[PDB]
């Protein structure tokens, strides 16, 4: 390695842009660095921002695990777009329709759960009757305090 | 437009790949063989109707509308072969594909358990190290000015020599180690 | 090691729904050249598969016979 | 404590009068004998601490740190005898003398009954560490790492000394045994505010604290293996020990004062775990994990409950052992592939099975799998901080997930997947490396059987 | 199941609610009503370790069934007759609860008829 | 010894597995029929359900006025 | 397009070399030349010995300490008889039969 | 007719539905020509350095070293403090700290005030 | 499980599948018979042949390798190289 192969400041002159494109091993027309807004990116190229799952899996890749070649410029977020991580594959259904359908499904069933909680179902019976003043001593009540007499009558 | 030997996909390869993908998705859509055969004959009629179209931009527009038609009605979960990428058995045995050079690090006590195999391995290594300079000189005298244009490698054009860069492709681990 | 294959000439589509497909295509006007390749699935020991209700009723005859025998035996021993 | 200082000082005539190539054997043997004799400090009583003389005393808090230091020295000599095989004999003896001197200052720091003596040794640990980092490192940035490591710590510790001297002019003495009975409440005032800041910011810097942690990713990844071990496993606990000793004099002003530092650490654990989720370097990942764990220890000390103190000392010991093991793993991988990139060497389970087992075990102890002492300490700190407030558990619980999101990740990228094709210098695991990892792990797994010896001075 | 439709889609002032019953006094309309009798003693129910929900008004059948199940090991299907007796008793208890529900509903309907008559005469 | 694989014909079957499958299916159906004959109450119903509207007025204590 | 003749020749030579390499992977009958070197054992060394060990451990070291093995009390039914002191639990009140 | 696919950040456009792929102009073919030339030259260099029998070590990739150096050691020299960076730093650095400080201060004040009047349930809380 | 495949077996299977095709008369084709000139097939027929062999052997041939396969000997050699036969 040597000094003039490491990344540097943002290129301004077209000659510096061509030198940076030759350093990063691609065409000058395809070399688009990050905009110099002062975020610290520098002269690193702005790759088309897609995951490694969208690459060709049948190609003889140098690194078939990551689907990457040798000497090709890596993405700034290559650790995010590996196959172990976030995928940007084209879905058969549009994103907005999927999100709206899922939110409507969840919201509708939550609303119907609340409505059913408002109006419960039961069976036409009275309360269950337990003996000995509704089991006052068996519910952990103190034996000194005599409970209020609850009497259940035959029906 | 990502190919190992070529730089682009022509019209014919695009039509053939679209036909193959459409037939695979149609096979995924209808489970039974007779229904798939009937609808595959129907799709073959649909593709054969516009075979002899000499207008190039009309062929391009037919390709675009056929691609939109395929994207509109493809299966959400198409059938994938087990060894195909995205399959259930894809890259499963990569945990057993031990590279050959690990045999160079074996102890001499466990190297004596397979004498004849390691003798043949030594012969293979001698062949590779005696053909390496010849094949790299073959490569350096055949590559044009400005580097190679494609990734296609030249064959062995002489008698007694081997094709260049033959080691890591011949000695790759098997699919079932 | 040596797997011999059966004769290729027996694989005809006769008695299979591939002739129904062939009649539909011939009424429409086309050909189905791959019928003989898939003719092996519809003929031989793989022909005339059972229905779903016949699948659920597998072994019902012997079970009914054993149930009748056991009921008669317990009727004999209860007396 | 004169029975441990004298053999440590006699280690230098051992390493300077030894043979041409017998320095490592003799130093390892005699340091292991010192580590064996270090177990006599377990004579602890339920009420009284072990007081040796007017200068040295050992409570139940300093004893595990002393045992860990005297255990770590032979492991350090074993770790740092592979990249120094090409070194000069005089430079090798100088390196061993530096390690011996650093260990001597460390075992004299923890037993100091006087806060001035403790502070003097606490800054005397700086010089051998800085010399080791700036001399026996590998990259260029070690020179920069020699500055951020130094001028941070002194910037926290030079005001604090003044505050300590103020106590010498106020309470009449700085002896810790005297100050336990002559302590006074601290009223709310600006003078006591800045005295609290002076007495605490040194220990926030040396722990480190989030925001002041900038020296630790720089001084961990340029330093050699012995320096990485001494920063990760011992030198980050000087701040915790100083906090536990100095919190006694700073009551009851700490109740409303600890709020911004508690918030800083409670957000810094999430921030450093998220940083660990995206780090491209193994060594930087281990450094940021150390920052997160020490922020947890900062929260535990600052809320000052008995369960928090117990969890703090258990977390200190467990994190020291686990971080030392992880740094030795990273050193072995760096020695085998000659790079620090995580994504470079993948699928090492198909080549090193036993190193894969050690990696899995170290990552298991990193995310505090029960019943390891990592889970004991982290659990007790969680209980105490739930007693402190009922919302902080959220700021704990999410953090736990992120821990399990990077440690296993640190496993997978280094162990699983298809192996790289262009790397063919992967040697089999040496006996020395496996001995190092077993000596790192077996005490850590054995301490789960009897954790009552690392549960602080109020067990 | 029709009572849910009568209460929700109809009028809730006539259908009794299960949360609070009874609202009518037990001595209203019943000349000299008789109380239910407990056979199992509190101590016998205590040392048999019955579950608190299992301590209904005829837990003696449950005690007898548990004793028979314990004393007929390993024949687990020997004495299902005690289980049938316990099931019949709890079915009779459920019948009594249904009778109480119907009584409350009819009394509420009678009260509505009484106020409707008061509205008619006034 | 073993079963030799066949190409696009019906596979060779073992008599033992056919006998075992028929025996286990027959055992399942015999068990179902026997339990339905003997128990017969867990399916159709254990106890009769009286009509709440069929209860008479004087047994419910309805005061007639 | 079909196979270009140059890469067809390359594929043929590569296939020949691959077949030779795969043929070389077989083993001679000598290899691998290894270096030179009770029916109730499982019912004894795996059950009886641990049963003895932990029965000793429970009898003379766990039950010695208080409140280690605490047991739910046995169920007492009417009509039973206590083994400890011989008291008889009286039977229940006569049932008001319903069927 | 058919529902056209909307591209998204996490759901990119399909390759076969890209209109720019179907361009058969001269400039696109030329761009593909030198793209294939660059890829072939890099691949040839890699596999020439990779099949060397005398070599026993790591084939160094300048792209990996370039990426790792740009990710870590080349952030501050390419940074300029402006409105956007200062606003983002003030929103992300001291924002959550202030929010969590206010939340925990309010919760601790409410809990302490409940403690002093004795309304808080502490019947069995003896471990703290 | 997974019985081994020999070159004779692969050639027999590919000749069987090609013989069960109605567009190819069985009395003229050979193992070295080209599809386009010797048999007069079509590109769509070549795709159908490729997917027929894919369904026969239970593994998928990529398109870049399928477009260059035009003779049964080439198919035999490709399947032999992929399945690592004759070991
Ligand atoms: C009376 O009609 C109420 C019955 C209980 C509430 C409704 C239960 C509905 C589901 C069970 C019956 C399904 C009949 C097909």
């Amino acid at each position: 390695i040597t000094k003039d192969m490491l990344p540097g400041p943002y290129p301004k002159t077209p000659e510096e842009r061509a030198a940076a494109a030759k350093k990063y091993n691609m065409r000058v027309e395809d070399y688009e660095p990050y905009p110099d807004d002062g975020m610290g990116y520098g002269d690193y190229p702005k790759l088309p921002d897609r995951s490694q799952q969208e690459r060709d899996p049948w190609y003889d890749w140098d690194h078939p695990d990551l689907r990457l070649n040798w000497g090709e410029p890596m993405h700034w977020d290559l650790d995010m777009y590996i196959r172990n991580r976030v995928d940007t594959s084209p879905t058969p259904v549009n994103w907005n329709l999927m999100c709206k359908h899922l939110f409507g499904f969840v919201a509708f069933m939550l609303f119907m759960f609340w409505v059913g909680e408002t109006y419960p179902t039961y069976q036409p019976v009275g309360p269950k009757q337990y003996p000995y003043n509704n089991l006052y001593l068996e519910r952990g009540g103190d034996p000194n305090k005599e409970p209020e007499p609850v009497v259940h009558y035959e029906i | 437009a990502f190919l190992p030997s070529a730089a682009y996909l022509t019209h014919q390869q695009k039509v053939l790949q679209l036909y193959k993908r459409a037939l695979r998705h149609l096979e995924s859509r209808c489970v039974h063989r007779d229904k798939y055969r009937y609808f595959a004959c129907l799709l073959r009629a649909r593709f054969d109707e516009h075979k002899n179209e000499k207008d190039m931009v009309k062929a391009t527009q037919l390709l675009r509308e056929a691609e939109k038609e395929f994207w509109h009605g493809q299966h959400p979960q198409p059938y994938i072969f087990p060894e195909s990428p995205g399959g259930t058995s894809y890259e499963r045995y990569e945990c057993y594909k031990v590279p050959e050079w690990c045999l160079d690090d074996w102890h001499p006590s466990e190297k004596a358990m397979y004498p004849d195999y390691f003798a043949k391995r030594e012969q293979w290594k001698k062949l590779r190290r005696e053909s390496w300079e010849r094949e790299v000189k073959q490569l350096q005298e055949e590559t044009p000015v400005g580097g190679p244009r494609t990734e296609a490698l030249p064959p062995a054009r002489k008698q007694g020599d081997l094709p260049p860069l033959w080691w890591h492709i011949v000695t790759r681990p098997r699919e079932r180690p | 090691s040596k797997m011999e294959l059966p004769d290729y000439k027996q694989w005809k589509i006769e008695g299979t729904p591939l002739e129904t497909v062939q009649e539909k295509l011939a009424a429409r006007g086309l050909r189905d050249p791959w019928g003989r390749n898939e003719a092996w699935r519809y003929m031989g020991g793989f022909a005339n598969n059972v229905s779903f209700v016949g699948a659920l009723l597998k072994g019902f005859k012997w079970g009914f016979a054993a149930f009748v025998v056991a009921v008669g035996a317990e009727y004999y021993l209860e007396s | 404590m004169l029975k441990y200082i004298i053999p440590t000082m006699m280690l230098m005539p051992l390493t300077w009068l030894s043979k041409n190539s017998m320095i490592w054997i003799n130093t390892t043997l005699h340091s292991l004998l010192i580590s064996l004799t270090s177990l006599l400090l377990l004579n602890q009583f339920g009420d009284n601490s072990l007081n040796f003389s007017l200068t040295f005393f050992s409570d139940s808090l300093s004893t595990p740190l002393l045992i860990l230091t005297m255990w770590l020295l032979p492991l350090m000599l074993m770790a740092s005898q592979h990249h120094l095989s090409k070194e000069n004999l005089a430079r090798k003896k100088l390196f061993i003398s530096m390690l011996i001197l650093l260990q001597l200052f460390l075992i004299m720091t923890f037993t100091a009954t006087e806060l001035i003596f403790f502070y003097i040794m606490f800054e005397a640990t700086l010089v051998p560490t800085l010399i080791i980092i700036t001399r026996w490192g590998n990259q260029t940035e070690r020179l920069n790492a020699g500055l951020y490591f130094l001028f941070y710590t002194l910037a926290g510790s030079l005001p604090l000394l003044v505050a300590l001297i103020y106590i010498q002019n106020t309470m009449g003495s700085l002896n810790f045994l005297i100050l336990q009975y002559w302590v006074q409440p601290m009223p709310n005032s600006w003078s006591n505010t800045f005295m609290w800041l002076a007495c605490m910011m040194a220990f926030m810097v040396k722990m480190p604290l989030y925001g002041l942690h900038l020296w630790l990713p720089k001084a961990h990844v340029e330093a050699p293996i012995a320096g990485s071990m001494v920063l990760a496993a011992i030198l980050l606990k000087l701040g915790g020990y100083g906090m536990m000793r100095i919190t006694l004099l700073l009551n009851p002003i700490t109740d409303f004062m600890a709020y911004p530092f508690i918030m800083l650490s409670l957000w810094g654990m999430i921030m450093t775990s998220s940083i660990c989720l995206r780090q491209t370097d193994l060594k930087s990942l281990i450094a940021y994990s150390s920052v997160s764990h020490m922020a947890l220890v900062i929260v535990a000390i600052l809320i000052q409950t008995p369960w928090s103190y117990m969890g703090a000392t258990a977390l200190m010991i467990a994190h020291g052992l686990t971080s030392s093991m992880l740094f030795c793993l990273a050193n072995s991988n760096y020695e085998r592939v000659h790079s620090r990139t995580m994504i470079l060497a993948r699928g090492l389970q198909t080549l090193l099975p036993l190193m894969a087992a050690w990696w899995l075990l170290a990552s298991l102890t990193n995310l505090a799998l029960p019943p390891s002492i990592n889970l004991i300490g982290e659990l007790f700190v969680v209980m105490s901080t739930f007693s402190w407030s009922n919302i902080t558990i959220i700021l704990m619980g999410l953090n736990m997930v992120i821990t399990a999101l990077y440690s296993l990740y640190m496993l997978i990228t280094t162990q699983r997947g298809k192996h790289t094709h262009h790397i063919n210098n992967i040697l089999p695991s040496f006996t020395r490396e496996n001995a190092l990892m077993s000596l790192h792990m077996l005490p850590l797994l054995l301490l789960s059987l009897n954790p009552k010896i690392i549960l602080g001075p109020l067990y | 199941g029709a009572h849910l439709a009568r209460r929700y889609l109809g009028d809730a002032s006539v259908e009794p609610e299960p949360l609070r019953m009874p609202t009518f006094p037990p001595d209203y309309g019943f000349p000299e009503r008789k109380e239910r009798e407990m056979v199992a003693t509190q101590q016998e129910m205590n040392d048999a370790q019955l579950v608190l929900q299992q301590r209904d008004y005829c837990a003696h059948y449950l005690i007898r069934f548990l004793k028979c199940k314990r004393d007929s090991f390993p024949n687990f299907l020997a004495c299902k007759h005690e289980q049938h007796d316990w099931d019949y008793c709890e079915h009779l208890d459920y019948v009594k609860r249904m009778k109480e529900f119907e009584r409350e509903r009819r009394l509420l309907q009678r009260k509505k008829r009484r106020e409707q008559r008061e509205a008619d005469m006034a | 010894a073993h079963i030799e694989p066949r190409y696009r014909q019906f596979p060779q079957l073992t008599r033992s597995q056919v006998i075992q499958a028929e025996f286990f299916s027959a055992t399942m159906w015999f068990w179902i029929l026997w339990r339905f004959w003997h128990d017969s109450d867990a399916v159709l119903g254990h106890f009769p359900y009286p009509d709440p509207s069929q209860w008479t007025d004087e047994e419910l204590g309805i005061p007639p006025d | 397009s079909g196979y270009t003749p140059d890469e067809k020749l390359r594929l043929q030579q590569l296939r020949e070399l691959r077949r030779r390499w795969l043929k070389d992977q077989e083993l001679s009958p000598r290899e691998p030349v290894l270096p030179p070197r009770r029916h109730s054992i499982f019912a004894f060394t795996h059950v009886l010995i641990p049963v003895w060990i932990i029965h000793y451990y429970l009898k003379y070291h766990v039950t010695t300490k208080p409140y280690t093995i605490v047991e739910k009390k046995p169920r007492i039914f009417p009509g039973d008889t206590i083994l400890e002191t011989g008291e008889v639990i009286p039977p229940m009140k006569e049932f008001p039969d319903q069927h | 007719s058919f529902p056209k696919y909307e591209p998204s950040r996490l759901a990119s456009l399909p390759t076969t539905l890209d209109p720019a792929e179907y361009d058969i102009s001269s400039e696109t073919r030329k761009a593909q020509a030198e793209r294939l030339a660059i890829r072939s030259r890099l691949k040839r260099e890699y596999q020439l350095q990779y099949n060397d029998p005398s070599r026993r070590g790591v084939v160094e990739d300048p792209a990996l070293i370039r990426w790792t150096c740009a990710r870590s050691a080349n952030v501050y020299p390419n940074f300029r403090p402006n409105t956007k960076t200062s606003l983002l730093g003030a929103l992300f650095g001291i924002g959550p700290l202030i929010f969590w400080y206010y939340v925990f201060k309010t919760d601790r004040d409410r809990k302490e005030k409940l403690i002093q009047e004795g309304k808080l349930d502490r019947t069995f809380n003896i471990s703290y | 499980d997974a019985p081994p495949l020999t070159l004779e077996g692969i050639k027999d299977r590919v000749l069987y599948v090609l013989k069960l095709y109605d567009k190819i008369d069985p009395e003229k084709l050979s193992v070295n018979s080209h599809f386009m000139k010797d048999l007069g097939l079509d590109s769509l027929d070549q795709v159908e042949i490729i997917m027929a062999m894919e369904d026969e052997f239970g593994f998928e041939i990529p398109d870049i390798d399928a477009e260059k396969l035009m003779c049964p000997q080439e198919i035999v050699d490709y399947i032999a190289d992929k399945k690592d036969v004759y070991e």
